[PDB]
């Protein structure tokens, strides 16, 4: 029963990376686009100028 | 020379007049010319959001 335990605590561990990796990979999806909003906002700049 | 002073008056008012005209004339060109640049920056403002 112990090495059943075991196993199931290393498989439930790696559950929760797929959760953490999942968060880091929208975090860096959301930042690609905030990039192309301000290469948007800084184009309006070189134009009020 | 009492007529020739007043011809001497009306000249001085035309004189004044047409150049004052002609500056009114530039000022609309020039706020003519001022707005394109405006109806792009808003353009780009809707891009941004």
């Amino acid at each position: 029963a112990d090495k059943i335990s075991q196993s199931e605590t290393y498989r439930r561990r790696r559950q929760e990376w797929e959760i953490q990796r999942n968060n880091a990979e929208a975090e860096l999806k959301q930042i690609d686009a905030q990039l192309k909003s301000l290469a948007v906002r800084r184009e309006a700049a070189v134009l009020q100028k | 020379v009492s007529q020739l002073t007043q011809f001497g008056s009306t000249l001085q008012n035309i004189i004044e007049r047409q150049d004052a005209e002609a500056l009114n004339a530039l000022l609309q060109n020039q706020a003519a010319e001022l707005i394109l640049t405006n109806l792009s920056i808003q353009d780009k403002t809707i891009e941004e959001l």
